[PDB]
């Protein structure tokens, strides 16, 4: 009751009464008590000395403000920071947040790489005007870049970052090359041997059949993953050997599985997985692909496909002086058993330079040769789309965006009705001057938004939209934020049904009245902002007044009246059997009750 | 349909999993306890795991005293767990970690102990888990049973001013010898003084993640404390520098160790070696580690150095080589309709041994030799939760051994060690000479009783293992060391909770417990169990507690709602990047004057020293 | 300066000492001397690997087996609520009368409780007038405005059944007196094991559905944003409330949460006073039911009463007892309701849509009684509830970085939609659902944990942890080894008895193992 200690003469000199009310507070005393010391007692000026005292928590804080926070990456391994460490950079993510420094070119880079990549996909939309589009979209696409106003059309080619998006939109602008190839994520190159194409076919379910290529003669290459090296030689649709040198499980596991889709080797190339037989479908909307890229697609989907395809790479034995050279089927770096024609190591292999430039010829398909067929890139070779947002942008031709979802519809419908007011004849103010709100629900902007409204329950939603603003506008009691509010639900007619509290759109979201909410949000001591999605917005108008009255903006046929715990909580289903002179509580929002009397 | 929340394991990996597996951490609900029967057994094991029978009838209490070191007897079925230790096999291990390490090390990390404890002041002793008064005879937190001790000095022979850990031992040994002594009043006599002063109790509270073996965790009394602090220093003090040690500290540190150990391994041995890992732990480990080595071992140490630190370490051994064990509550009679029922104490179950049950009655005649009063005279065994240090030393010694009959024929081994769990991470170039390399390590730990379990001990290639609940592999590495904080066990002020809890979050993330989402979820749920243990809520709420009443009517004098403290209707602004900082420096500027002068008003009557404080 | 010696400590020194040693002085000198032999060493290991015998098996020749579940009854329920067969009576929530003390009484004024009469027989039950009469009390005490039951005939005897007598002093006892009464020492009994429950895997679907209500457990709030970090957190927290809330086993925690903070607060302020406390929870959004969307609909429920006995919480370790007298509209069976005496109470009404209105089914109503008892802490462990959550977002995080990680990209959408995960076997078929979905069945299975807690469970949760890893590595060839399986076995089969999680988790976990034999060689048939 009274576990809390205290002092006498620190007690009475401030006055503190007992039971104030009918909190005792207490030498003993309670908890209570100080609550009252801090709302209702003396008060002193030791700002500066608790300062001063506590000097290293409030300059750790200012070092915290003076923090210019910056993006993150989920990636892995291959003092004023040790104060936040925790929060800097863990294991499987990591923050790029900076203090001092400033240098913006590796973010230039992958902001070039990003619009490139998007524009090359964009591309990808008709069988004939693949390089027509893509250049006009080259030409109507401009950048802020770090910061000068330069345009896409000369980056591209200045630039010296090899990429299958760099090159397959550098190649149409007769752009130098580096003799570097780009099967997929990977990253391969040639050291020796040549060959020519030779066609081959493949079973599907073990009846159907398709036609595949590949090399005849003996050629070596050197792959590379993320944190991964190796070398190897292809003979015959088969790999003859392997080695690597960069350490990783999953890198090593991705790395050689790709390999070995590049080398064709395994019986999956001769049958198919009985996975593939569910669909059987090497094509994309309308277009034909290759059987690597679609083995590939299918390694991406889980680990047990990638697990079954080193398994068809046959699997034996170590034998003695090997262990420390073997591998395992999980990139294990020694084991009793390990895969056949196969060897480890550590140290980066060094990668070997070509300083002979070159240009290729693009393809209905937009698949770059050089010479001897032996593809570079392709759209092929890329991820799925992935909407990114992009700042300090220009793209003008059409196909640059959609730039249509239903947020931003409601957002432009709502702009709308907001400007529509006008302060004029034949708007919002002068129609309601007038008492005429039957051509409010007329006008063109809400039968603009009326497709954004949910179809099936519409009607409901229009019959209590109508019966609020014409409770609000013949009365002369009304609010402009909430009448714009349920505008847009007064178009269609009216039926009878079950109405809950909430007016849904199309997408799903919503609109409540009386409450706010992050699609539209407002409040007093701010009238002249409507909030959209945190997006504040302006009204053409001032007002103080026209507003101030939402008595009637809650319910349909009900006003606010004086609050009274007397009077009985109800919901929303038993309001029709209310009558006149009786008052009722009712919730408004979250843990939000105001009571109500009908008219 | 059916159900089976494990088909996640087939396609998936373990140690991604395996968390969800055990239950949350906190307070275990079983309140396992410590009765008569459990101590009994425990005894009776202790007794039996000494492989021997010798005795000596001591000269202090005229009860024999099984010496059970250096006398092994009775071989057979030696695969279970022993005690007898070896005192040559024990020196020359720790001569070979010695020679490994350097010449003076033990001398300079004891030199090092030395001077630390030499600053040191008595009042230290306040910070501990819990002990037993030997005036009361109960358990209570330190500081008390600290004061009756003092103020017992007090009462019966004058005051203790030394003011320092020096000082205050020598005063206990004196205390050793006064044939009177007395407290608040009554006193007692030199022979009953000295048992009580080396007199344990068990403790039912075992709270911790991984296993709750701790039913009847040893508390000693407050005479040996200092003691046993000084030896555990001494032995941190070496823990530190050995490499295969991860018991004074975990986490980020312990996976440095791992990755360590395991890249050093690997680069250590030749392209015709191939490594394995055993995941062990050692099973009784309370009841095979002896005081008697302990002392011998400390006598190797410090056998060069300031004659101080020899007599000083020889101290807490011995104390524990003689140790009286409180017998917990006795049984109880009853009729057999169970309508009446008599209850008696442990002094009187000697009195009464014609009735209780045969299972009862052959686990406590063999021991009726060793009751004195209503305790049983316990010569050995570590049964405390103490000395853990120690026995990590001892444990590095095992694994840093290495001979010629090895070299030989080209295997070696090395491993990690904590407290009583470990992994061994054996060489060699064959699938037999494994298995040799193996039983030659269990044959050089049984030597000195470090024992190791059969049910709970596996093994595989190097990829897979586990440590103290951190689940290595290639990548990835596991933790499952998740803290969090308890208000209504440990009830401080409504100023300093809330930063301890905040620390706490912030030091798991460090441990790679928590994640993100993982780290604001539980911020979220521990600001809760701050509110509802002070019963505190915010303005929105439409609450009507006593302390919210006040808050009530005082509330629409403020507009700075932000700025107001969680103790009184806030709201909560810290988040990730901010629990370094409490929250009362990150409100200061934004509280209204008014409310922040209250606050901090050095004039009241009662981190940032705020006016919500429960002295 | 030195360590001022006394003369009894000394002598205790020079005699504990190791065998061949009688002085600490020999002692000592043989330590500060001691020399390395390493030969003698050598031999000595050698002589002690001789005479022991360590085996150590692969796994593959000597493989595992099935674990052999005790036999006899069948397991019944023992958690102290009804989860699936419950029901409950509701009304809107009223801010100025948010408590246990005012909720009860408003439920009992509309009167629907008054008219809960239940018929003198059972339906299966053992002290069938006591539970009678102590309904009739406590619908009498609830009417006269206050919680507190007079008199002490019922809650008594039903709270002393366990054990209750007289106590002799062992200072007045003789030989005589021993010989009349036949005293002797009171045999301890065992829990009798039990069979496999034949009724946990409806629990577990019933759980996993999605409740009409929703928004039970309540927590707080989200302070600001400042960067990318706290944003990424923010949304996946937001995801994973709106994916649980609206589950059963969410209303399950929140009527613990709720009614054990009423049983703490009355344990603590009137203790030694028999109290009357609802079981209760409170919503506070539904699902339209003209729309698949949410609704705002504050609301109180009412699952049944629970009295109290005279509780201290300091001695017999805090141990007191209830009796719950819950509401239910399913009829039982004699094995999964075993503690429980049942009643018949007249009747009662269910309300479903029909067009644009709702309508009303008369169905009849049980009353299902059951006594039992509680400490403090175990409420301080059933409070606790919330952090089930934790642990069920830890390991959605931990497969939404890693894979996140292992592709360099945010793919926690991607993955929360597309990655499938195995859930059971319907007619001897896998059956899979995105891991939107499966995060239900991880926090069942956490809640359960926090609910069967006991020492059976936490041996059993230790021990399993051997058979996962020894699966995971044959998953991955690699020839793991042991040295005793059949010794763990045995540590897995002492600790399974009268406890329907841990029977549950043994029977899957052979099961698991059977159905990966077809792919693993490490198990038996």
């Amino acid at each position: 009751k009274f576990p809390i200690i205290a002092n006498k003469r620190m007690l009475e000199e401030a006055q503190i009464p007992k039971e104030h009310n009918n909190v005792a507070l207490w030498v003993l005393a309670s908890a209570s008590c100080i609550n009252y010391w801090n709302f209702c007692g003396p008060c002193v000026n030791n700002s500066e000395v608790i300062k001063e005292v506590y000097k290293s928590r409030f300059g750790r804080l200012e070092r915290r403000k003076e923090i210019m926070w910056k993006e993150l990456r989920f990636t892995l391994v291959d003092p004023e920071r040790m104060e936040l460490i925790h929060a800097l950079g863990g294991e499987t993510w990591i923050q790029e947040a900076n203090t001092a420094g400033i240098s913006n070119v590796d973010q230039r880079k992958n902001d070039i790489r990003a619009v490139c990549r998007k524009v090359c996909l964009a591309a990808n939309a008709s069988i004939m005007n693949a390089k027509s589009k893509l250049v006009e979209y080259i030409k109507s696409t401009s950048m802020r870049i770090g910061e000068t106003e330069r345009k896409l059309e000369e980056l591209i080619l200045e630039t010296d970052d090899v990429s299958p998006e760099v090159t397959l939109c550098k190649s149409a602008l007769g752009g130098q090359l580096g003799k570097t190839l780009s099967f997929g994520p990977m990253l391969l190159k040639k050291i020796s041997g040549s060959g020519v194409k030779v066609k081959d076919t493949v079973y599907i379910q073990g009846v159907r059949a398709v036609q595949f290529e590949y090399w005849s003669e003996q050629e070596e290459f050197y792959g590379e993953y993320k944190s991964a090296t190796a070398l190897f030689s292809r003979k015959e649709r088969s790999l003859e050997w392997i080695t690597i040198g960069g350490g990783i499980n999953e890198d090593r596991k991705r790395l050689l599985a790709m390999c070995m889709i590049f080398c064709r080797d395994g019986d999956y190339f001769k049958d198919a997985p009985a996975t593939i037989t569910m669909a059987d479908l090497s094509t994309k909307l309308g277009r034909e692909i290759p059987y690597q890229y679609v083995m590939m697609n299918w390694i991406q989907k889980s680990e047990d496909n990638l697990e079954a395809l080193l398994y068809s790479r046959g699997i034996v034995e170590t034998n003695p002086g090997k262990m420390g050279s073997s591998m395992g089927i999980d990139g294990s770096k020694r084991a009793i058993k390990s895969l056949r024609a196969v060897t480890i190591q550590s140290g980066k292999i060094d990668m070997p330079e070509s300083k002979e430039k070159i240009h290729l010829e693009l393809s209905d398909n937009l698949e770059a040769f050089d010479s001897s067929g032996r593809i570079v890139a392709t759209i092929l070779d890329l991820p799925s789309d992935k909407k990114v947002t992009f700042q300090d942008v220009s793209f003008q031709h059409p196909d640059l965006a959609v730039l249509r979802d239903e947020k931003t519809a409601i957002t432009k419908g709502y702009e709308a009705l907001i400007k529509r007011l006008g302060t004029g004849d034949n708007d919002i103010p002068s129609l309601i001057a007038k008492k005429d709100y039957l051509s409010l629900y007329n006008l063109p902007e809400v039968k603009l938004m009326a497709p954004l409204i949910r179809p099936n329950r519409k009607g409901v939603y229009s019959r209590v939209a109508r019966k609020l603003v014409s409770t609000q506008v013949t009365t002369g009691h009304y609010s402009l934020h909430e009448l714009i509010k349920v505008l847009p639900f007064t178009y269609f007619a009216p039926k009878q049904g079950m109405f809950e509290g909430r007016l849904f759109f199309s997408n799903d979201s919503f609109v409540e009245p009386g409450v706010n909410n992050n699609v539209f949000s407002w409040s007093k001591a701010d009238s002249s902002k409507i909030y959209c999605h945190g997006i504040a917005i302006r009204v053409p108008l001032v007002v103080g007044d026209e507003h101030m009255d939402t008595s009637l903006a809650l319910l349909e046929g009900f006003s606010v009246c004086e609050n009274d715990p007397r009077a009985p909580m109800v919901t929303r289903q038993d309001l029709i059997d209310v009558g006149f002179g009786q008052k009722v509580r009712l919730f408004v929002g979250q843990g939000s009750v105001r009571t109500f009397k009908r008219t | 349909m059916e159900i089976n929340p494990y088909l996640m394991f087939l396609n998936n990996d373990v140690t991604s999993l395996i968390s969800t597996t055990y239950p949350y951490t906190g307070p275990p609900p079983m309140s396992h306890g410590s009765s008569t029967k459990y101590t009994l057994e425990t005894i009776k094991r202790t007794y039996d795991y000494s492989r021997t029978s010798v005795e000596k009838t001591s000269k202090v209490f005229n009860i024999p005293r099984r010496k059970f070191c250096n006398c092994l007897e009775d071989k057979d079925e030696l695969v279970k767990p022993t005690g007898n230790v070896d005192i040559s096999s024990l020196l020359g291990l720790a001569e070979m970690m010695e020679k490994r390490m350097g010449e003076g090390f033990f001398k300079h990390c004891v030199m090092e102990a030395e001077t630390e404890i030499l600053k040191m002041h008595f009042s230290r002793l306040t910070e501990g888990r819990q002990t037993y008064d030997w005036t009361s005879e109960r358990n209570m937190p330190a500081a008390t049973a600290l004061q009756l001790t003092v103020d017992a000095i007090k009462e019966t022979e004058g005051p203790f001013k030394g003011t320092t850990m020096l000082e205050y031992c020598n005063k206990m040994i004196e205390m050793l010898d006064w044939k009177e002594i007395k407290f608040k009043i009554d006193s007692i006599k030199h022979d009953e003084f000295l048992i009580r002063a080396l007199t344990i109790n068990t403790m039912a509270k075992d709270g911790e993640r991984g296993k709750l073996q701790r039913r009847a965790i040893a508390t000693p009394g407050m005479i040996v404390r200092p003691f046993s602090k000084i030896v555990e220093t001494v032995a941190q003090k070496i823990c530190e520098k050995l490499k295969e040690s991860g018991l004074p500290v975990g986490g980020n540190e312990k996976k440095a160790k791992l990755k360590t150990t395991v890249t050093s391994l690997n680069a250590r041995m030749n392209s015709d070696q191939f490594a394995v890992n055993i995941t062990g732990d050692n099973s009784k480990w309370n009841e095979c580690q002896q005081p008697e080595a302990y002392l011998a071992l400390l006598a190797y140490i410090t056998k060069d150095s300031s004659d101080l630190m020899k007599d000083l370490c020889s101290v807490a051994p011995v104390l524990f080589c003689n140790k009286f064990v409180k017998l917990g509550q006795g049984i109880r009679l009853s009729n057999k309709r169970k309508t009446k029922e008599v209850i008696i104490k442990a002094e009187k179950m000697g009195k009464y041994k014609n009735l209780m049950r045969e299972e009862y009655k052959n686990l406590f005649e063999p021991l009726e030799k060793y009751i004195q009063k209503d305790v049983c005279f316990l010569p050995g065994g570590m049964l405390m939760g103490m000395f853990n240090m120690l026995s990590t030393v001892l444990g590095v010694s095992t694994l840093c051994y290495m001979d010629e009959e090895l070299k030989a024929k080209g295997c070696f081994w090395t491993g990690l060690q904590s407290s009583d769990d470990f992994v061994l991470f054996a060489v060699a170039s064959n699938w037999s000479n494994i298995h040799w390399t193996i039983r030659r390590f269990n044959a050089v730990c049984k030597l000195i009783g470090i024992n190791m379990s059969l049910e709970k001990s596996y093994g595989s290639l190097p990829e897979l293992f586990e440590f103290t609940s951190m689940f290595f592999d290639g990548e990835f590495v596991s933790n499952l060391a998740m803290e969090l904080p308890a208000f209504t066990t440990a009830g401080v002020n409504e100023g300093v909770d809330f930063t301890a809890a905040m620390s706490i979050i912030k030091t798991n993330m460090i441990n790679n417990s928590l994640s993100p989402s993982t780290a604001l979820m539980a911020l979220r749920i521990c600001l809760q169990e701050f509110r509802a243990t002070y019963r505190v809520h915010p303005w929105d709420s439409r609450v009507k507690g006593g302390r919210m009443k006040i808050i009530n009517e005082f509330i629409k004098t403020i507009e700075n709602k932000d700025g107001l403290l969680i103790a009184d209707g806030g709201k909560l602004m810290n988040n990730i990047s901010t629990l370094h900082i409490p929250e009362e420096v990150l409100k200061f500027e934004k509280m209204d004057e008014q409310y922040r002068n209250r606050v901090f008003n050095p004039k009241n009557p009662f981190a940032v020293v705020s006016t919500h404080s429960f002295r | 300066i030195e360590m001022k010696k006394g003369k009894t400590f000394l002598e205790l020194r020079d005699e504990s000492v190791p065998l061949p040693f009688q002085t600490y002085e020999q002692m000592k000198d043989y330590c500060e001397k001691f020399k390395g032999n390493p030969r003698e060493l050598a031999s000595k290991v050698s002589q002690m690997q001789s005479n022991i015998k360590l085996p150590i098996k692969h796994y593959e020749q000597n493989k595992f087996r099935q674990i052999r579940l005790p036999k006899g009854p069948m397991a019944p329920y023992t958690h102290k609520f009804l989860m699936e067969e419950a029901w409950m009576f509701t009304k809107i929530s009223d801010p100025e009368r948010s408590r246990a003390g005012e909720i009860l009484i408003d439920f009992f004024k509309k009167g629907n409780l008054s008219a809960i009469r239940p018929k003198d027989k059972p339906l299966q039950g053992k002290y069938p007038i006591h539970y009678k009469n102590l309904w009739n009390q406590i619908k009498a005490a609830i009417a006269d405005r206050t919680m507190v039951i007079n008199e002490n005939d019922h809650s008594e005897f039903l709270g002393g059944i366990g054990r209750a007598s007289k106590k002799i002093p062992e200072i007045s006892l003789t030989q005589d007196v021993i010989t009349t009464e036949g005293l002797k020492q009171s045999e301890n009994k065992l829990p009798e094991p039990r069979s496999f429950p034949r009724w946990f895997n409806a629990e577990w679907m019933w759980a996993i559905k999605d409740s009409d209500l929703t928004g039970w457990v309540p927590m707080a709030e989200y302070p600001p944003a400042d960067n990318e970090l706290e944003d990424y957190a923010e949304h996946l927290n937001k995801t994973m409330e709106g994916v649980l809330q609206g589950t059963n086993c969410a209303r399950e925690m929140g009527k613990c949460i709720l009614t054990v903070g009423a049983l703490m607060t009355e344990c603590r302020l009137f203790p030694g006073k028999i109290k009357v406390v609802p079981i209760y929870a409170r919503s506070k959004e539904r699902k339209s039911m003209q729309e698949g969307l949410p609704v705002p609909s504050e609301m109180d429920c009412l699952f049944g009463i629970c009295v109290k006995s005279k509780s201290h919480l300091n001695k017999d370790d805090g141990m007191y007892t209830i009796i719950t007298f819950e509401f239910s509209i399913r009829e039982p069976n004699l094995e999964k309701h075993q503690k429980y005496t049942v009643f018949e109470a007249g009747h009662t009404t269910v309300r479903m849509k029909k067009g644009e209105s709702v309508i009303g089914r008369e169905v009849p109503l049980y009353l299902y009684c059951r006594t039992t008892a509680l400490s403090k802490i175990k409420n301080d462990w059933l409070s606790k509830a919330r952090r089930c959550f934790i642990t069920t977002m830890d390991t959605v995080e931990t497969i939404c970085l890693r894979e996140s990680a292992k592709a360099e990209e945010n793919l926690v959408e991607k993955t929360l939609n597309e990655k499938q995960m195995w859930i059971g076997k319907k007619n001897g078929e896998l059956i899979a659902q995105p891991l939107r979905e499966a995060l239900r069945v991880q926090l069942v299975q956490q809640f359960y944990f926090c609910i069967y807690n006991d020492s059976q469970l936490e041996g059993f949760c230790n021990e399993q942890k051997k058979i996962l890893m020894a699966l995971e590595g044959d998953k991955k060839n690699k020839s793991s080894f042991g040295f005793n399986p059949e010794g763990l076995l045995e540590k897995i089969e002492e600790c399974l008895i009268n406890n329907p999680m841990c029977l549950f988790m043994a029977q899957r976990l052979n099961e698991l193992v059977i159905e990966a034999s077809k792919r693993g060689a490490k198990f038996f048939k």
